[PDB]
């Protein structure tokens, strides 16, 4: 019987290490005008602007290439005891996954 | 009526798992649903520390071995309450899942409140529904935080009305007043879908078991 | 009947609380006024309710008319009840020293027949709760609201003998001088009993009160202490 | 109806006490279910505290041995041009292949980190995976 | 205030009065309709008052008397609607339906 | 169990940034 420790150890997300400047494959699951919401297997989705080049191919279910910058955007502000989160990951949309 | 009570309402409480909720899920299933992914260490709430396996590159990991036991207890309580024909009210202010939660509540013949919570639903229910309104017997929070990252007022109101609460509590939530807290991820859609599936299945099977047992009692 | 004084509202009974919207009756609960104040005009009233069997509470009512304030305070009090544990249903389980804001309260468990030698508001609240034997001293600011809050807090946070036994996993044995060396077991652990004895603390590092030591040593000389008073 | 003092005790303790005292004529529907199957912790209110001085959270950072290897990899060969697929529960990156080969070479050979690094690189290149420094 | 027994007696009185009016006008009581009632009451009690509401009227008690609330839960106490505790069950049910219709499409002179 | 995490200093710790004149006289 596999324990939680083994699952965590052999998880791809654990294996990736630091998320900064890592290339990942995401899937579009929601589109609001020109804003694409993409899941890449993390806790949060990332929202990207539709590119001006071949923008019509970006549809729901489309696989895209992302360069991750942050798995979650948080920051502590003056006079606060806890971080403020926007509940969103930071990523750069590169193109379609051929 | 004494025989009815003893055979219908008191019998299921004699078994550790009367509705067999343990086979609905496993640690591997929760892992595949990303139930172990918490918020960053900077947003951690102190009372969630005992439930945290560790911090992987400043991202908390929720210990799923504890989640299994907590979810077992929560699902058992929910199944028992549904068997007793208690009113179950799901609550969640996460707008990404309002439609899903409302559909699930309608499907399992229970009630949902995914909208703005006006002051006094529970504490002032007599004025706002009528002098003879019946309040929920159990409230299930799929999200215990409102949209300003503070506790849902329904948690404190349910504690005031002595209504037991089941709750999905993330690493940045306060589990002190949730009767049956379940540490787990509440942001990723996979985890929320899994929670909805589990709770709907538990409630539905409990209702079917209640009808079956009543019919058998009547026949014999 | 008058209250604490002829022209005072404090200590006056308001009768049983009204039947609540929940459908419950409270004919067994008695209400007492603890304080009436003019808010500058409206009236703010602090009242306490209790059934004499451990269930007690208190509440504040504000209203332009005094009777409306009474009704509000009483009805809100019945829905905010504490349950107070009582040792043999006459006194508290142990001495309680507490400080709420600037009000210090020192309560002492007492034998049967000792009476209620306590602040008059404490006497009223104790009659509502059902405590019959206790000593109480109030120091610092005598603020009625702080006094009531501190009293209810301390009485709600008292550890019973059963709780102490379960925590320490040992027999709680009572020694009474009137009963000689007979050991009276008042509580035993529900779980298994530890086979190792408690450390025989040669000198405990407790915080003593100078007033109690002075009284014990006979160096207290107050002309106001131990004065003859009517039964309470 | 029960007491509304949500910061005193828990719903169970309050309900039990009021039922014992006669204030509540009948136990609520959930009382027996709770009593038979209690939660791991009694839901009592508690005020969260800010830590000061030397008091520190007891949460430990999650590290594995191979992380060291991974670090070296990501500093020398850089991030693999191949993209990660986190949806696959058994995804294997170039860094993970390097880690597995490094561990095998360690277990079937000696323990000198630099020699293990170059030997692993040679073996992976022999396998046919591109690794630009 | 109009108790339900009062409204019931009014309904019975209206039915009997309808049969009487059909008898008076020679029409068949079975198929006698509200338009027929209006025509007959306009003929029998001619009134040229400009205000149409100040003229004689023979309406169903349901129409003429105001209405009341509806029962939202049965004797067991359970509300009928799954969105009851929102307090706006109809409005939020409508919003839920509209959102579902929009989701289905996303998968795929007047005022 | 061998899969448990082991106590360790962050191996991915990026070097602290240095000014353009760091190390120069
Ligand atoms: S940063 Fe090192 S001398 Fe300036
Ligand atoms: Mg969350
Ligand atoms: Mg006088």
């Amino acid at each position: 019987v596999e324990s939680f420790a083994s699952m965590l150890r052999h998880s791809p997300l654990t294996q990736m290490g630091p998320a900064k400047d890592k290339l990942v494959i995401g899937r579009i699951f929601h589109i609001v005008e020109n804003d694409l919401y993409i899941d890449f297997g993390g806790k949060f989705h990332c929202v990207c602007r539709r590119p001006e080049v071949d923008g019509e191919k970006y549809q729901k279910g489309t696989r895209v290439r992302l360069r991750l910058l942050d798995l979650e955007l948080t920051s502590r502000f003056l006079g606060a005891t806890t971080d403020t989160t926007v509940l969103e990951a930071n990523a750069v949309l590169l193109g379609i996954q051929e | 009526s004494t025989d009815f009570n003893d055979k219908i309402l008191n019998e299921p409480l004699k078994h550790s798992d009367f509705f067999n909720v343990k086979e609905l899920f496993s640690v591997r299933s929760l892992f595949d649903a990303r139930v172990h992914l918490g918020h960053k260490a900077g947003c951690r709430h102190r009372f969630m520390e005992p439930y945290i396996f560790g911090s992987r590159l400043d991202h908390d990991i929720i210990d799923l071995e504890q989640t299994a036991t907590h979810l077992q207890l929560a699902l058992n309580f929910t199944a028992h309450m549904a068997y007793r024909k208690g009113i179950i009210l799901f609550i969640s202010r996460n707008r990404q899942f309002s439609y899903l939660i409302e559909n699930m509540a309608r499907d399992c013949g229970e009630y949902a409140h995914t909208r703005y919570f006006r002051g006094g639903m529970l504490t002032n229910a007599r004025l706002l529904f009528g002098p003879t309104v019946r309040l929920p017997d159990l409230i299930i929070f799929l999200h215990t935080l409102n949209n300003i990252f503070e506790p849902h007022v329904a948690v404190r109101d349910a504690a005031k009305m002595n209504i037991p609460t089941v709750g999905i509590v993330d690493t940045n939530c306060n589990p002190c007043l949730i009767t049956y807290p379940v540490p787990g991820n509440d942001d990723s859609p996979l985890a929320v879908h899994l929670y909805c599936r589990l709770f709907q299945t538990a409630i539905t099977r409990a209702k079917e078991k209640r009808q079956q047992v009543e019919a058998l009692y009547r026949l014999q | 009947e008058r209250g604490w004084s002829g022209n005072s509202w404090g200590g006056i009974s308001l009768g049983p609380p009204d039947p609540g919207p929940c459908g419950e009756t409270y004919e067994d609960f008695d209400t007492r006024i603890l304080e009436v104040r003019n808010v500058f005009k409206s009236i703010r009233v602090l009242v306490a309710v209790g059934n004499g069997k451990g269930a007690a509470g208190f509440s504040i009512g504000k209203a332009t008319d005094r009777m409306d304030a009474f009704r509000k305070a009483k009805n809100r009090a019945v829905h905010h009840l504490h349950y107070i544990e009582r040792y043999e249903d006459h006194t508290i389980f142990h001495d309680i020293s507490l400080r709420f804001k600037r009000t210090h309260i020192k309560m002492k468990k007492q034998p049967k027949g000792y009476g209620l030698r306590c602040h008059r508001a404490i006497i009223t609240i104790c009659r509502l709760i059902g405590i019959k034997d206790m000593y109480a001293k109030v120091s610092g600011s005598i603020n009625m609201l702080s006094l009531t809050q501190g009293l209810f807090r301390g009485l709600s946070r008292q550890e019973t003998h059963q709780q102490l036994a379960d925590k320490k996993g040992l027999h709680v044995v009572e020694i009474r001088e009137e009963c000689g060396p007979l050991p009276i077991v008042v509580a035993s652990p529900r779980g298994p009993l530890r086979k190792d004895p408690e450390p025989e603390d040669e000198v405990p590092d407790v915080k003593l009160d100078w007033e109690d030591v002075k009284t014990a040593q006979g160096m207290k000389r107050s002309v106001w202490s131990n004065l003859k008073r009517a039964a309470t | 109806a029960g007491s509304r003092l949500e910061t005193v005790g828990s719903i169970f303790s309050r309900t039990r006490d009021l039922v014992r005292a006669g204030v509540l004529k009948e136990k609520p529907l959930w009382f027996d279910v709770y009593d038979a199957f209690p939660p791991l912790r009694e839901p009592v209110f508690q005020r969260p505290r800010v830590r000061y001085g030397k008091a520190k959270a007891p949460i430990q950072d999650i590290w594995y041995h191979e992380d060291r290897i991974r670090a070296k990899f990501y500093s020398v060969y850089g991030s693999g041009q191949r993209a990660f697929d986190l949806f696959n529960p058994n995804f294997k990156s170039t860094c993970q292949r390097f880690v597995e080969k490094y561990t095998e070479l360690q277990k079937l050979g000696e323990t000198d980190e630099e020699k293990l690094f170059v030997e692993t690189g040679k073996a992976l290149l022999a396998e046919g995976v591109i690794l630009r420094r | 205030t109009y108790t339900e027994d009062f409204i019931k007696k009014q309904i019975e009185e209206f039915n009997i009065g309808k049969r009487h009016l059909a008898n008076m006008m020679g029409e068949d009581p079975e198929t006698f309709t509200q338009e027929d009632i209006d025509r007959a009451i306009a003929y029998l009690f001619p009134s040229g008052l400009f205000e149409k509401r100040a003229r004689p009227v023979m309406k169903h008690p349901e129409q003429i008397f105001p209405r009341q609330r509806a029962i939202q839960w049965g004797e067991d106490g359970r509300p009928f609607h799954y969105l009851f505790y929102t307090g706006k069950q109809s409005y939020y049910s409508l919003m839920h339906d509209v959102y579902g219709m929009l989701l289905n499409l996303e998968k795929h002179g007047s005022r | 169990n061998e899969d448990l995490p082991i106590s360790m200093e962050n191996p991915y710790k990026e070097p602290l940034k240095k000014c353009i004149l760091c190390g120069k006289h």
